[PDB]
């Protein structure tokens, strides 16, 4: 006999497009299972379940995968015959296609000083927030202005879009980093101006410039006199005066003076 | 060696004021100098660079200015999360230097002490030790005494008090206070009280316990 | 973005060696030089040397010279400073710093004693209309120790004062407040943790 007890049907309320969901549907107090057909379906598709069997029960558990021709509320339905009776279970499942939000730049990679704006677009009825921007998602689209700068380089620019599918909210976000290339700098701290060392001793003068590309460096006085960055050398009277440093490299040049006294013992 | 020598070490003052600490160099030092805040158990973060030009991502209240030797950090408008040490550096000629440091304290209206007091867990007992810890949450000012008694007795030795760090946001302290006794003293004695005199009342606020009445 | 990732707190005997390394990521290692910053527990910092991302060149304080070594591996964007000689001076906290000071690393704690790890005894303590609940960490060496609650999950109204010496080893407690009616109807574990030891306790606040 089929029991009164309709069949127990477990499915996700949405689905995403191009993707593979599953379904099992069961029941139990019903015989001889043997003889027992079990049809179940997502909308047209008729799907393949691997049954289980006890002396008593069945449990049907089956992927289903879903397309673009499947998009919208489809009704998943497990139904059982057993001779002259019947019982079904139906539930709703509807499929969603919600692409990525579109983080897009107008350049990715730009120089320093310049006007870069950030947009991200995404599904009509969804809402986005560029890097927490607005806080509370409102609409489906959002911008951002920047002058670009030397510490915008690598910068990253997240966006999270929400969609509301069948009474809940999928997330979804994109991230792209900017490229900002900045002239070179001889800064202070990597590079001071003035040394002061005893001579005859070991010293190691140090210089360092930065940029995106990496600047290429040079410290010459008298010409042609180069100071030797980064090497440990003896402090000499040759030595002794003002190098002209110059930093290099595709988005410009830099200079600065460092000077080198002797002290004598 | 460039010497820098900043004043005052601490500085007590209420939200919403206008401060300044100062920091003065042993040599004339152009604008190479830069200032850094340092908070409880963090690294020190950049606020000012080369005197007075502002770095990306600090708030506006936070400017410099100076030149030469003598040099002021300046705060427009004082809040609560602004505790922490204040350092000058400069970096006009290797090894850079640091200041001695500015302690930047905020006042707060008065807030009277949450008392409570804790016997020895079962844990402790059966490693023949007795420790009775009594903390005081949430109060201002810093200065607070407690006073321990066992079964009236002042108790002299074995106490240890710690402060915590004025907080960030209600600018209060709190402090533990641990009586350490041994199991056979412990298990000798009725009643436990840490009463806290404070500047909130007349008389102190008193918690107590008896070990025999859980 | 950027990030400094220095090695962790440091047990070392006295004479003995430590290498503290700054892993780097979210910029271009060779562009800046990396600096090294001393800082006692007196607060007072002291620039150690600096270092050349690109050649390798070193520059040193007259103080820390012999006594520390800075060191770099291109291929994995890393700067390491080597202590030698280590005295009880030499205990304090080392940060690693680049782009003029502009990113520094969490710092490390080195701490120089010829006393022995002692992992920590932790004791649970129980007793308007509000519970406050504790937790006595006590009897450890060396510093530091993590404690948090439920996983730090309760991280508001907690109050962990700082740690104390008493004869060789330190003691430690932490405070919490919650709602007088979510207890004991609901759960409460003070998650201590002495990475030293390799220590990980979880004691529930049993009423008393
Ligand atoms: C289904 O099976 C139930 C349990 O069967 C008993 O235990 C199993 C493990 C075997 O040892 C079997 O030989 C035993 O009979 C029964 O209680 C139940 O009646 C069965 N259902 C139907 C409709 O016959
Ligand atoms: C179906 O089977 C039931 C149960 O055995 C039986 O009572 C009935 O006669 C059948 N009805 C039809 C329409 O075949
Ligand atoms: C984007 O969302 C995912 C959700 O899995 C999250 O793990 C990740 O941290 C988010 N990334 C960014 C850049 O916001
Ligand atoms: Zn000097
Ligand atoms: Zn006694």
């Amino acid at each position: 006999v089929l029991p009164a007890t309709p069949p127990q049907l477990v499915s996700p309320r949405v689905l995403e497009v191009d993707t593979q969901g599953t379904v099992v549907c069961s029941l139990d107090g019903l015989f001889p299972v043997s003889e027992a057909q079990v049809h179940l379906a997502l909308g047209d598709q008729r799907l393949n379940p691997t049954v289980t069997y006890g002396n008593d029960s069945f449990s049907a558990k089956a992927s289903v995968s879903v397309t673009a021709e499947d998009e919208g509320t489809q009704r998943l339905t497990c139904a059982v015959i057993l001779g002259n009776q019947s019982q079904e279970t139906l539930q709703t499942v509807t499929i969603y296609s919600f692409p990525a939000p579109n983080v897009i730049l107008t350049k990715p990679e730009v120089s320093e000083g310049t006007e870069v704006t950030v947009k991200c677009e995404a599904h009509p009825r969804a809402k986005v927030t560029l890097n927490g921007v607005p806080a509370q998602p409102l609409g489906p689209r959002a911008q951002l202005l920047l002058k670009a700068t030397p510490e915008d380089n690598g910068r990253s620019f997240s966006c999270s879009a929400t969609l509301e599918v069948a009474g809940q909210l999928i997330h979804k976000n994109q991230t792209r980093e900017l490229r900002v290339l900045y002239g070179p700098r001889l800064d202070e701290r990597d590079c001071p101006g003035n040394w002061t060392w005893p001579e005859n001793s070991q010293q190691t003068p140090m210089c360092q410039a930065w940029g995106n590309p990496l600047p290429e460096l040079k410290c010459l006085k008298d010409g042609t006199f180069p100071l030797p960055i980064g090497e440990s050398v003896t402090v000499t009277r040759d030595l002794e005066g003002t190098y002209l440093c110059r930093a290099r490299s595709t988005q410009g040049e830099v200079t600065r003076e460092v000077t080198v006294n002797v002290l004598s013992p | 060696d460039i010497l820098l020598t900043q004043s005052p070490a601490i500085l007590s003052v209420s939200p919403g004021e206008r401060v300044s600490f100062s920091c003065r160099a042993s040599q004339s030092i152009g604008t190479s100098i830069h200032w850094f805040q340092q908070r409880i158990n963090g690294s020190p973060r950049l606020l000012i660079e080369y005197a007075s030009e502002s770095i990306s991502g600090i708030p506006s209240r936070f400017s410099g200015s100076g030149s030469g030797t003598d040099f002021t950090l300046t705060i427009n408008s004082v809040e609560s999360e602004d505790i922490a040490d204040y350092y000058c550096q400069q970096s006009n000629v290797w090894p850079f230097t640091f200041g001695s440091g500015t302690k930047l304290e905020i006042k707060r209206a008065d807030a009277a002490p949450t008392v409570s007091i804790f016997p020895p867990s079962s844990e402790q007992l059966t490693s023949g030790g007795a420790s009775v810890v009594c903390f005081l949450n949430n109060f201002y000012p810093k200065d607070i005494n407690v006073k321990w008694k066992i079964d009236g007795s002042e108790r002299q030795n074995g106490v240890l008090n710690s402060w915590t760090d004025q907080d960030s946001k209600d600018s209060t302290y709190s402090m533990s206070s641990t009586l350490t006794l041994t199991k056979d003293e412990y298990e000798r004695h009725n009643s436990y009280t840490c009463e806290a005199t404070h500047k909130t009342s007349t008389s102190p606020i008193v918690k107590s316990f008896n070990r025999n009445e859980c | 973005e950027v990030q400094l990732q220095q090695s962790g707190p440091e047990l070392v005997q006295p004479g003995a060696s430590v290498k503290i390394s700054c892993k780097t990521s979210g910029y271009t290692f060779s562009e800046f030089t990396m600096h090294w910053v001393k800082q006692s527990h007196g607060k007072s910092l002291e620039w150690i040397g600096g270092i050349n991302t690109i050649n390798g060149g070193s520059s040193y304080k007259q103080s820390f010279k012999d006594k520390a070594t800075l060191t770099v591996d291109k291929s994995s964007s890393t700067a390491y400073m080597e202590l030698n000689s280590l005295t009880s001076e030499d205990s304090a906290v080392y940060y690693c710093a680049t782009k003029g000071f502009a990113y520094w690393g969490q710092g490390t704690l080195v701490t120089v004693s010829a006393a022995k790890t002692t992992p920590p005894s932790v004791y649970p303590l129980a007793p308007n209309s509000m519970v406050t609940l504790g937790c006595l960490v006590k009897g450890y060496f060396p510093e530091p120790v993590t404690v948090t609650w439920n996983s730090g999950s309760l991280s508001s109204g907690v109050h962990t004062f700082p740690a104390v010496l008493q004869s060789d080893l330190y003691t430690l407690s932490s405070s919490v407040t919650v709602p007088s009616s979510t207890w004991p109807s609901e759960t409460v574990t003070c998650n201590v943790a002495h990475p030293a030891s390799s220590t990980k306790v979880d004691k529930k606040i049993v009423p008393r």
